[PDB]
């Protein structure tokens, strides 16, 4: 499920960093916590908006509405 | 109108045709969507 | 292997989507090898019966010896059932969740 547009808690934007938070995490070897406040992350709620999102929409894409099976 | 549930293949059946696909031939066939957007208003 | 036979008497190997949507029942069948003898005795009074071996059929060099018995009803991801080898992209074409 694509990520959140806004924050719950404090109405800020995050929608648009989760592309590049991804790119810090791996190109440049990054821990999760320096990487969240590259982005100007500095209340707790919008680190909790970025760091615990399970992003579900790759497993949904390789797949149909048509034919699943039990 | 309705479409296949294996290729997604676009046929057309009648009222007595067979509820089958021409080309692979499955017995499991989904509808379209209303091809004219109808506005709404939820009440 | 589980498979179906429709009111056509075609025959298709039957697949778990398929028993999900049209209301089917997933299952295989059973097959058994029968063998029958007829004896044969004079029935003298006083004396024990001796019968004899006179008659065997047994069809076990014909595919017609196996005798239909029934249908088994077949557990998921068991030994016998389709999804037990299938990969990530198997269980994805045939959309299962992994």
């Amino acid at each position: 499920m694509i990520v959140p547009v806004r924050c719950f808690s404090c109405g800020k934007v995050v929608g648009d960093k989760w592309e590049s938070y991804l790119n810090l995490l791996q190109e440049d070897e990054l821990d999760e916590g320096t990487a969240l406040s590259r982005l100007g992350l500095k209340r707790y709620c919008c680190r909790r908006m970025i760091l615990t999102h399970v992003d579900l929409i790759e497993k949904f894409l390789r797949y149909n509405p048509l034919e699943k099976r039990d | 109108k309705y479409i296949c549930a294996e290729c997604s293949s676009k046929l057309s059946l009648s009222r007595t045709d067979a509820v089958r696909c021409k080309d692979c031939g499955h017995r499991i066939l989904l509808k379209a969507r209303t091809k004219r957007l109808v506005q709404f208003e939820a009440r | 292997k589980p498979m179906v036979n429709e009111s056509d008497g075609v025959t298709h190997a039957l697949y778990p989507q398929e028993a999900r949507l049209r209301n089917l029942t997933y299952s295989s069948g059973l097959f058994v090898d029968v063998k029958k003898r007829t004896y044969e005795a004079i029935d003298v009074p006083g004396r024990e019966l001796k019968y004899e071996l006179i008659a065997e059929e047994s069809e076990d060099d014909s595919e017609s010896g196996k005798v239909f018995i029934g249908r088994l009803p077949i557990m998921l991801r068991s030994k016998n059932c389709y999804l037990s080898e299938a990969t990530e992209s198997d269980l994805y074409k045939l959309k299962e969740c992994p």
